[PDB]
């Protein structure tokens, strides 16, 4: 049980008390999944106007 | 934000005059357009379903369809006929015949862009458009077959926006023709393309409720209309009250529809009104269960709940609502499916209808209305193995094949019901 | 000085930041209309609370905030509300309709709709910072917002502004408060999909807050404002130390160097105590050893879960109030032997402390009494996984059967992302008990 | 009414208390999985403890303790006596122990064993291990602890066991101890004696074991009243003064010690526990701890009143419906 690191200021303190010692995708990849996700939605919307034609 | 509401044909156009009777008392709108109520939550969400005209006035975002003149000319002579903006009138003069072919192929083709132009007018003027909710039964000619040939011109020109749909499911015992069950079937096939909510209204239940529950030895159209329009009230007064849930039909598809073929709800009402007694919370729980409270003539305990979604009106205890919503859960364990957590969802509103100090509205999807869909069959299958009544169709140019594949359907549909009414986790 | 800017996310992030900048205007002494007597650099400085507020020459303190929502009915009470005066309305941006509880419509259809706008607005703030330490982004799990625009939000973050540190403050769902029946799956997405872009990452059960509402406050059926307002305390004494002269947690930094020692298991564990009602007449003031053994209670943490059947990597204590080193040490000693805390044999079983003089702040008219000294105990306990566990079986019960799948393969996700998603949080379950647990 | 579910068919006693439950006509049994259950008779292992006390509106209930497998577990129990101050190494009532590896103690157990083989004492041991279900020399017990890929602890063997007459046989004690929600004590009045028929030959595991599986008065189960006559006749004492204050302090004193590691008092689900104890008894009538088991059966004649007392204590404390069998074990 020790104590370590005091510091002590004005509006209050902070110490360290040891009880036991040890025993990214781009800016072009996001834009590739999103335009993919509009693709697919594009292309399931199509498929509808297709149908209603129909 | 707004929505569109469409009523069309006779039964739609009841209805839908009734609904708008009812929430523009709700809103304290008068006959004429003109605010008059004491609360701001009055007005809160008012743009849901009115526009405002300078002069203060609020008109009905309401659009009104039959291929005969003379429900629409009852609707501008009933009580609140003068809130209807006149030009979304939009009839023609020689019916459908209780037709579906007339409705959907022959006479409605003629209507629809005339109704289609007063939607898009509707729709012009709206911040953020939710979608439509269309007033109809699907027994007869306009509303039916006009009915759903609107669902599907508007799905095309709106693909984006939810379609909502009060749908009145015939029956023998509230019977107009023999041919009802041939212009359901048709409809039904419709509806699971094009509609991402339907309210299964059955006239088979609106009668037992007011003979039984009611104690109506001799029920008309206006009983039953009453029963739908605080049906109607309810389900929709997360839409236009202010509310914890912010609700929208959006957030309510996607939260009630797992699948999206599944998406016909039964609706409940209690107390059961057509007296000065007041409901206590318990009652008020245990009688929106009951299947003699719920609008399509189905039994609850022969299938499952998918989804469940309460509002509960009036000035109460919450903690006594949750108590006893958990408690009713525990008790019919065995009707909801456990492979849906959270799968019952409750609200509070404290403003209560017109004459009651409380009430509570259910919206259920159950696996058992596929015993709605299974008697339409049956009655269809019943005339169609002989071909009767059929040249009534082929005359104006469908053929049989279009009957088979809509027989087969709805054969399909409930076959998918219980696939889901079996499965578990 | 360096700056700090959060970045409020949906309703449940708006909200809450509402409860934290009301909390830091009355702890800083600034006024609604963003004036502050007591700072007599007019226009200026490089105080400590200069790192959540800049300065205009008028003497206005504006937070260092951007609200970002889908729909504008709850940032509009931000722009109506008391607090009206602070904010520039180039800080509250707001959409057409939301995500309908949509992780897709969120992240995907929705979302590349204005996520440019939010990048805009956002580094038009860090252009007035001399040294922006990173975000602090407040989200719901739950929400088609909050967790789909939040994710994306972050993976552009990481790509805008690499070297920035990004903590995040989470509302994890709760069946009591909840709004969706799909809040699992987006639970599941989102996290999958933040994971590598979040520094450090505060989750807030709502299950909890509910709780202790209801038992500490004998508040029946807690609000969102009731929610908010004990969330916003247990966030502010988080930020004190960026906000108040201190030497612990001075820096975004601190945070993962103090709570993180691997990068994947980086979801502290709050515990908050105490919560006295205010309505309550007769009072007693705990001690420090009283409100430091309740940091060990489990009804005082913000997730529910038990640290007895886990094991510690880190353990810091945050004091606020009347409260001296000695009483902290005396305290440590007592639990030491009559609590259960195992440490990782590969981490040091100590205990960071820091003390803020400042006794706690309460909203006049709150439900909250003021304390004389309270405590926020943020440890890196393997226990939290027990709420990953909860949340994966809720996902499963309904991915079996592929319920409202269709809702987000229809915006344009495929029906892989949810498996690669649950495959992680699989992944990050197996990590916590390869790091927790003995045979 | 309340709800139930089941998750362990193989329970002995819980599929009797799971029929009792339903015979009380107000208890419902669910599906394995339905998680809005009142009362959960969980499975032995992996048991889901992380997702209870979480369902809005329901007070739920299991009938395990966790983290008690500390104490029902062979390598666990050792290790707990020997670094819990509330027990330590110099507990009278555990026999010496040492557990090995095939965090070790290979060193400490042949360091004593020296000692012994030195002092000329009586140096018989004996290896065992939780998954199964003796020597004088340590390299035919090392030798056969590597030879089996499990963690394994040798304890020394009573050379001196009390021999019931007629017979010159060895038995062991079994005490069920039931601990509710709130950690009362609860010791079944009614234990067993399990006996071995064949006399004790101090020079075949059969004549050394007592197990019953491996196995005078019926089904080699001997109960208190017989066991007490016995006592008094031939030695002149009964079973409460020469072994049942041994057994109550030693049940207390495992408890008791592991107590705040499992309690849940304050916490978001409650648990209770059927134990197993076992014990042996020398000729000087001190009583050993031998194990715990977590998850025993019961005797055929006793599986009666005693799952209605599980049912009475246990459960209907905490759920209610429309003379004590136990013995409460004070404790602070
Ligand atoms: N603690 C707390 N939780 C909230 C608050 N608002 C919403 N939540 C929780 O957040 C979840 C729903 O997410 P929201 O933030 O409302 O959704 P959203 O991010 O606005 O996204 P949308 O789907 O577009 O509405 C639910 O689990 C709510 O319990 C709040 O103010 N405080
Ligand atoms: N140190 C010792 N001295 C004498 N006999 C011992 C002993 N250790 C074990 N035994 C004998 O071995 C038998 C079983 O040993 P063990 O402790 O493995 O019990 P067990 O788990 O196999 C039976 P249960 O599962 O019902 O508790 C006991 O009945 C006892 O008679
Ligand atoms: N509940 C209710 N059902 C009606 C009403 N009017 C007609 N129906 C039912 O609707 C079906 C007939 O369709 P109808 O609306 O009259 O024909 P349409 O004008 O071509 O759409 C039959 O099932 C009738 O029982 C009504 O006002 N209320
Ligand atoms: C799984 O259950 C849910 C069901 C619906 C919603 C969303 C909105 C909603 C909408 C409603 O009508 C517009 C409504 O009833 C009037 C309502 O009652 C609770 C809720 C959210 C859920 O989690
Ligand atoms: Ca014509
Ligand atoms: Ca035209
Ligand atoms: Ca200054
Ligand atoms: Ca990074
Ligand atoms: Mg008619
Ligand atoms: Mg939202």
């Amino acid at each position: 049980m020790e104590v370590i690191e005091l510091n002590k200021c004005t509006s209050g303190q902070s110490f360290e008390v040891i009880l036991k010692p040890p025993s990214d995708p781009s800016l072009e990849e996001i834009q590739k999944k999103l335009e993919a996700a509009e693709e697919r939605r594009k292309y399931q919307e199509a498929e509808l106007l297709k149908h209603l034609a129909e | 934000r707004e929505i569109v509401h469409i009523q069309a044909g006779q039964c739609g156009n009841q209805i839908g005059a009734k609904f708008w009777e009812v929430i523009s008392d709700e809103h304290g709108i008068d006959p004429t357009g003109s605010y008059h109520g004491d609360s701001d939550l009055q007005l809160e969400r008012i743009n849901v379903y009115y526009n405002e005209a300078t002069g203060n006035k609020y008109v009905p975002r309401a659009i009104l369809v039959d291929l005969e003149p003379g429900t629409m000319d009852s609707v501008r002579s009933g009580p609140f006929g003068q809130i209807f903006r006149p030009d979304n009138f939009v009839f023609g003069q020689s019916g459908a015949g209780n037709n579906w072919a007339k409705g959907h192929y022959t006479e409605g083709a003629e209507l629809v862009d005339s109704v289609l132009d007063v939607v898009r007018k509707e729709s012009e003027s709206c911040d953020c458009l939710q979608g439509f909710q269309l007033t109809h039964s699907l027994g007869g000619g306009t509303g039916s077959g006009m009915g759903t040939l609107l669902i599907s011109k508007i799905r095309e020109e709106y693909p984006d926006r939810i379609m909502n749909t009060f749908s009145v499911m015939p029956s023998p015992k509230v019977s107009d023709t023999v041919v009802e069950p041939y212009n359901a079937t048709l409809s039904v096939h419709q509806l699971v393309e094009n509609t991402d909510e339907t309210y299964c209204i059955d006239n088979e239940a609106l009668y037992d409720i007011c003979f039984r529950t009611l104690k109506l030895t001799t029920p008309t159209y206006g009983d039953l209309n009453h029963l739908v329009s605080a049906t109607m009230s309810g389900v929709t007064t997360c839409l236009r009250f202010p509310g914890q849930l912010n609700a929208d039909l959006r957030k309510l598809a996607v939260n009630m529809v797992p699948f999206p073929r599944l998406h016909f709800f039964m609706p409940g009402f209690a107390p059961l009104t057509s007296q000065y007694r007041a409901l206590t919370v318990p009652e008020l729980t245990q009688q929106m269960f009951d299947s003699k409270n719920m609008m399509a003539a189905c039994d609850p305990r022969h299938g499952r709940y998918l989804t469940v979604a309460a509002i509960f009106r009036g000035r109460m205890s919450m903690k006594e609502v949750d108590e006893q919503m958990l408690n009713v859960q525990n008790k019919n364990s065995s009707y909801f499916v456990e492979w849906i957590p959270n799968n019952v969802k409750t609200a509070v509103c404290d403003i209560p209808p017109r004459g009651l100090k409380m009430s509570a509205t259910f919206i259920g999807n159950s696996t058992a209305i596929q015993e709605l869909f299974k008697r339409i069959s049956e009655q269809f299958t019943a005339m169609f193995r002989r071909k009767a009544f059929l040249h009534w169709y082929t005359g104006e140019g469908m053929d049989e094949m279009e009957f088979t594949e809509a027989e087969s359907n709805m054969n399909d549909l409930v076959s998918e019901y219980q696939q889901y009414q079996d499965a578990t986790a | 000085m360096r700056e700090c800017i959060s970045i409020h996310v949906g309703q449940a992030g708006v909200q809450i930041g509402n409860a934290c900048w009301e909390l830091y205007c009355l702890e800083h002494g600034i006024q609604p209309d963003g004036q502050m007597p007591s700072d007599k650099t007019i226009g200026g400085g490089d105080d400590s609370f200069n790192t959540f507020f800049s300065e205009t020459g008028a003497g206005k303190h504006v937070p260092r905030a951007v609200f970002v929502d889908l729909e504008p009915t709850v940032i509009d009470e931000v722009r109506t509300g008391t607090y009206r005066q602070l904010f520039h309305p180039e800080q509250l941006i707001t959409g057409k309709e939301d995500a309908a509880n949509n992780y897709a419509r969120g992240h995907y259809t929705i979302g590349k709709e204005i996520i440019d706008l939010v990048l805009d607005r956002i580094r038009k703030l860090a252009d007035q910072c001399t040294g922006l330490q990173g975000f602090l982004v407040f989200h719901s799990f739950g929400g088609g917002t909050g967790s789909g625009f939040t994710s994306l939000l972050m993976e552009r973050l990481s790509v805008d502004y690499g070297k920035k540190s990004k903590l995040e403050f989470s509302i994890y769902p709760a069946p009591q408060v909840s709004t969706a029946v799909v809040e699992p799956y987006n639970s599941i997405l989102t996290t999958h999909t933040t994971l590598e872009h979040s520094d450090c990452a505060f989750m807030v059960d709502n299950e909890a807050i509910y709780d202790i509402c209801r038992r500490n406050l004998d508040i029946e059926r807690p609000t969102y404002t009731n929610l908010n307002r004990l969330i916003s305390q247990i966030v502010s004494s988080i930020t004190a130390s960026l906000r108040f002269d201190g030497a612990l947690n001075v820096d975004l930094t601190e945070f993962q160097t103090n709570l993180v020692p691997y990068p994947r298991i980086h979801f502290p564990l709050a515990t908050y105590a105490p919560v006295i009602s205010a309505e309550k007449a007769y009072h007693e003031q705990l001690s420090v050893a009283e409100i430091t053994n309740a940091c060990f209670e489990p009804a005082n943490q913000m997730v529910k879960c038990d640290p007895r059947h886990g094991k510690y990597m880190a353990c810091c204590l945050l004091y606020r109030g009347d409260v001296v080193p000695k009483d902290v040490n005396a305290a440590i000693a007592t639990i030491k032997t009559k609590r259960s805390i195992q440490f990782v044999d590969w981490c040091p079983t100590g205990f960071k402390v820091g003390i803020n003089y400042q006794p706690p702040t309460v909203v006049p008219g709150g439900d909250l009494a003021k304390v004389q000294r309270a405590v926020c105990m943020l440890s890196n306990t393997t226990a939290i996984a027990e709420a990953w566990a909860r949340l994966d079986h809720k996902f499963d019960l309904m991915y079996a059967k592929r319920a409202f799948v269709h809702w987000y393969v229809g915006e344009g996700m495929e029906e892989g992302e949810f498996s690669e998603a649950r495959e992680d949080m699989a992944a990050l379950e197996k990590d916590y008990e390869e790091v927790g647990v003995d045979s | 009414m309340y709800t139930f579910v089941v998750r362990d068919e193989n329970s002995s006693v819980y599929a009797e208390v799971s029929r009792l439950l339903l015979a009380t006509g107000q208890w419902k049994r669910l599906r394995k999985d339905n998680p809005r259950f009142n009362l959960m008779l969980g499975e032995r292992n992996r048991l889901p403890f992380g997702r209870l006390g979480h369902e809005p509106g329901l007070v739920q209930l299991v009938n395990y303790y966790r983290g008690a497998d500390k104490l029902c577990r062979k390598a666990s129990l050792v290790k707990l006596i020997k670094t819990s101050p509330e027990l330590s190494e110099s507990c009278t009532w555990f026999p010496e122990s040492y557990v090995i590896y095939p965090t070790d103690e290979r060193e400490v157990f042949l360091a004593a064993y020296n000692r012994r083989r030195e002092g000329r004492e009586g140096n018989v041991w004996i290896a065992k291990s939780s998954a199964g279900a003796i020597s004088s020399e340590a390299s035919e017990l090392l030798d056969f602890i590597d030879e089996q890929g499990q963690v394994h602890v040798i304890q020394k063997y009573l050379e001196k066991p009390l021999l019931l007459e007629p017979g010159h046989r060895k038995f062991d004690i079994r005490s069920w101890v039931l601990v509710d929600h709130l950690y009362n004590i609860y010791l079944y009045r009614e234990g067993v004696l399990r006996t071995s028929s064949e006399p004790y030959n101090s020079a075949d595991k059969t004549c050394h074991l007592t197990n019953h599986c491996i196995q005078y008065e019926e089904g080699n189960e001997m109960f208190f009243e017989e066991f007490n006559q016995y006592l008094m006749d031939a030695l002149n004492t009964t079973l409460e003064n020469s072994i049942l204050l041994q057994i109550k302090h030693i049940i207390r004193s495992c408890l008791m010690c592991i107590e705040p590691a499992i309690s849940t008092k304050h916490l978001h689900y409650q648990s209770f526990q059927l134990f197993g104890f076992d014990f042996m008894v020398d000729e000087e009538l001190k009583v050993w701890l031998i194990e715990v088991n977590g998850a025993p059966a019961c005797a055929q004649k006793l599986y009666a009143e005693l799952c209605q007392g599980i049912v009475d204590v246990a459960i209907s404390s905490v759920f209610p419906l429309a003379t004590s069998i136990f013995i409460k074990l004070h404790h602070h």
